[PDB]
């Protein structure tokens, strides 16, 4: 019964005072507030030195992340962000993709700022972070320039080195590994260009490939960038790296490279594929346990969708039209083996455990997922099932997290069409309302200050016809897809709501980014359960006035001779689906406590007056 | 005051730790740094932050101690009174007799 | 948390240690570099482990000060239930008389 | 504000608050600051290096500015860094105040 | 109304120099009269 009130009711069972998940400036403020005896004063003086750590908190700024899975939508992203003072102290946080159901995350998501405690002193912000063996290193470069800057006994020293370090199950970090590297970085740096430093976690073979590369404008997959290799065995014993496996490296992930203007985020390194199974699967029948396994799998692309499976199976009985293999897909039927068929060498009886080793498998399938089942039969009822997952490694632009920082200050991290907003700019709005009262800053004047609006962009209120189980067809929704953003000109899955009553409109941020637009510009048609729109103007398209600096909406009216951002083309229809669709006119988006601070946001303005 | 203003030095130690790595010396001797000195002034800021919760546990323990103290009077308090009346009640019968 | 936090540091003074073994000059002077650093480093870490078992030795004093202190109220409050049964059995026999 | 005809009343004047980050100016070149209602504070340092001989003479001179900004529990902020030596030696290869 | 403490400086209608009134399908009705010029002098304007 308490279980099920603290279920129906949780208003009984919060206190204000410990809460799962409270921060650490919550904690220190509850240090300085617990005594027997408090004065407005006591009390004042504790806020204010808990809204200097909120300040200390609100003002990070992101300087790089490490997705951790190889697709985008399915792994969790570290990013790490510094403080503004001269000893740069550095933070990390954790954000999940499962949470996001569509494009966008919830605070549930983000996960609470955690300072590092190993001081570190980058040189020009080279310092990525990397999942490795599910734990998190660190690895940044330092400099040490001794320069004479004279003529007489002209010395010049200086020294790269690159620096490595761990966390720790209880929160603690690991020393530093030191790593001379500056032969590597002034090969690098003779050739005068800037140096970019890629850092991930290969899983096949199962060490951190690190490779510095010079910074080119475009990378473009047949003119390589000048590189210097390197790789870091399980041990923090150093590897060295050919030129060869440092080509096919590079040409693995030349996508995932940050280049000159746009700074990108390194996903898990994969070549291909990655095949994801377990070797021996146990049963235990109460005759006997029969433990049937995979031995030596091994997988060669021969081109871009396509795959040749090689692997040797085997069964383990221990104490004919018996046991059988097979290999399947979710229906098709790839390898069926036998056990008095193609099994070289039977055991004997005389072996207690029973050995078959069947013969090597080999397949070709294409497609890049490739859930294969393995199946050992045994009937006259026992089957050991082994599943395969074979997982291509996308390299589309769409498959890699960037992240920018425009110059008013805020730092939004762009997947595809989506954004989301890391920083805030509240701390540079704090001190003018807290200087004056305490009062001012729990006001609702401000919770209610506007936030800079990530990017270019534009929005756009779309009013919706009424439900009336046709023009919609049956299920009751809409899909507001999208078209034209990349070179990708086709619909994307861009929003979806519940198709509801008389009434209802939706407002939609729409990015701009000038290397965007291909077509026409962004074009935004509606879906349904029924025929969907965006067939030759049926949609809304979208395009940047250059001249103006402003969006314009072209299918407005029925327009004849209007101007696209390609031309003038002749004849454009109205948009149809929608009912009004107009462009919104600088909104606010105020401060967004659903987002990335909301843990900070909703401890200032609640959990504290509590 | 002492758990507030212990752990306000080591933005100071960080500081003096990142004042003295630039290098002191110049001409035919290149540079001297102590490069340590950000390791040196993270364990201290360590030390200083673990005397600082140190000192809050000794606060907290002190108010409870006062509180306990106070509860011990209330129930001295709560006895005296009863005694007391029961002393009149004492009067009242032995008036009676 | 104290106890826990204080332990945290003998990682970075030996990693300031280590950082302050290579030669900080270069050029016609060859290097400076303090050597016994790393002994320095030993020895303080030896004494903030020293502090952190002390003040875990604090702690567990204060637990069993707790714990003796809820004893007490036990045997007051199993005194005064027998009181006032007593009580309540001479209020029976003051009726009978 | 309290200065009702040129002259303030006592009412007026704050306390002197010490700031608490060391500030070593060349020649008092230092002016406060507010900057979105918060104080901020400007000064320059100069680290004048002079071999003073003819052999190997090594006169090296850095001008740098800092900046540090209170917060709202009084306490100060580190110094920020900036190289500002190319600018004032412009100034003063020109000699004047 | 763009007025001074007694003065009217610029007065402005919906009907009258306003470019591309809205229409009644939009939830908010954006006007944006036109770009409103004045000449003033003084040191204190306060203007209303």
């Amino acid at each position: 019964a308490g279980v099920s009130e603290l279920a129906y009711y949780p208003e009984n069972y919060i206190d204000p005072t410990i809460r799962i998940g409270q921060t650490g400036m919550m904690n220190n403020l509850l240090q300085q507030l617990s005594q027997s005896q408090l004065n407005i004063d006591t009390v004042e003086d504790s806020f204010k030195n808990y809204l200097t750590a909120f300040e200390d908190v609100a003002n990070l700024q992101v300087i790089s992340g490490y997705h951790d899975s190889i697709n985008v939508n399915e792994g969790l992203t570290y990013l790490i962000g510094y403080s503004q003072t001269e000893p740069r102290i550095y933070y990390w946080r954790n954000v999940d993709h499962q949470k996001c159901q569509h494009g966008q995350f919830a605070a549930n998501a983000w996960g609470e700022w955690k300072k590092i405690e190993i001081p570190i002193n980058v040189w020009q912000e080279n310092i990525r972070p990397v999942i490795y063996k599910s734990r998190l290193y660190l690895l940044w470069l330092e400099q040490k320039e001794l320069k004479n800057e004279s003529e007489d006994g002209k010395i010049d020293i200086t020294d790269y080195i690159l620096k490595l370090s761990h966390i720790r199950y209880d929160g603690s970090w690991s020393s530093p590994f030191n790593f001379n590297v500056t032969d590597k970085i002034e090969n690098l740096i003779n050739k005068k260009a800037s140096i970019g430093m890629y850092c991930s976690s290969d899983y096949e073979k199962d060490v951190i490939i690190v490779y510095f590369h010079e910074k080119k404008d475009n990378y473009s997959f047949n003119s390589l960038p000048a590189r210097e290799g390197m790789t870091i065995n399980p041990d923090m014993t150093l590897s060295i790296l050919t030129e060869n496996d440092l080509d096919a490296i590079v040409k693995s992930t030349l996508s995932e490279l940050d280049t000159r203007t746009e700074y990108k985020v390194n996903n898990q390194f994969a070549t291909d594929y990655l095949a994801e199974y377990k070797e021996s699967i146990t049963t235990k029948n109460k005759l006997a346990s029969f433990t049937g396994n995979i031995f030596d799998l091994s997988y060669i692309s021969p081109g871009n969708g396509h795959i040749n499976l090689t692997f040797n199976p085997s069964m383990e009985i221990n104490f004919d039209k018996n046991i059988s293999f097979l290999l399947k897909n979710g229906s098709d039927i790839l390898v069926e083996l036998n056990a008095e068929d193609h099994v070289a060498s039977k055991p004997s009886h005389e072996s207690d455990p029973m050995v078959y080793d069947f013969n090597q498998v080999k397949v070709d399938i294409e497609g890049y997922d490739i859930p294969l089942v393995s199946e050992f039969i045994i009937k006259q009822d026992i089957v050991i099932e082994s599943p395969i997952h074979i997982k291509l490694k996308s390299k589309d632009t769409s498959n890699v997290i960037s992240l920018h920082k425009m110059p008013s200050g805020t730092q939004y991290m762009q997947i595809g069409p989506y954004r989301t907003r890391l920083n805030t700019l509240f701390s540079r709005k704090l001190a003018e309302r807290a200087n004056i009262g305490i009062d001012n800053v729990l006001s609702m004047e401000t919770q209610n200050l506007p936030e800079p609006q990530l990017g270019e962009g534009f929005y756009a209120t779309f009013k919706l016809p009424p439900y009336n189980k046709e023009e919609h067809g049956d299920e009751r929704w809409f899909k507001i897809h999208i078209g034209n953003i990349d070179g990708n000109s086709a619909r994307q899955p861009y929003y979806e709501g519940m198709l509801s009553d008389i009434e209802t409109t939706v407002t939609l941020f729409v990015p701009y980014a000038k290397g965007y637009y291909i077509r026409e510009g962004v074009r935004l048609g509606v879906g349904y359960k029924k025929i969907i729109y965006d067939k030759s103007w049926e949609s809304a398209f979208f395009y940047f006035d250059e001249t103006k600096n402003q969006f314009i909406f072209i299918n407005d009216a029925d327009h004849d001779s209007g101007m696209t951002q390609q031309g003038i083309v002749k004849n454009i229809k109205k948009y149809k689906g929608f009912i009004h669709v107009v462009v919104m006119k600088n909104n606010t988006e105020p401060m967004d406590f659903n987002g990335a601070n909301a843990i900070y946001f909703w401890e200032l303005f609640y959990y504290t007056p509590m | 005051s002492s758990s507030v203003l212990s752990t306000s030095g080591t933005a100071l130690h960080m500081a003096a730790a990142a004042a003295d790595l630039v290098p002191n010396i110049y001409g035919f001797a290149v540079g001297g740094s102590r490069f340590g000195a950000l390791f040196n002034a993270s364990a201290i800021g360590i030390e200083i932050s673990a005397s600082a919760t140190r000192i809050a546990a000794d606060k907290i323990s002190q108010s409870e101690i006062y509180r306990r103290r106070r509860q011990e009077w209330e129930i001295q308090r709560n006895n005296a009174e009863a005694e007391i009346k029961q002393i009149d009640a004492q009067l009242a019968t032995l008036a009676v007799r």
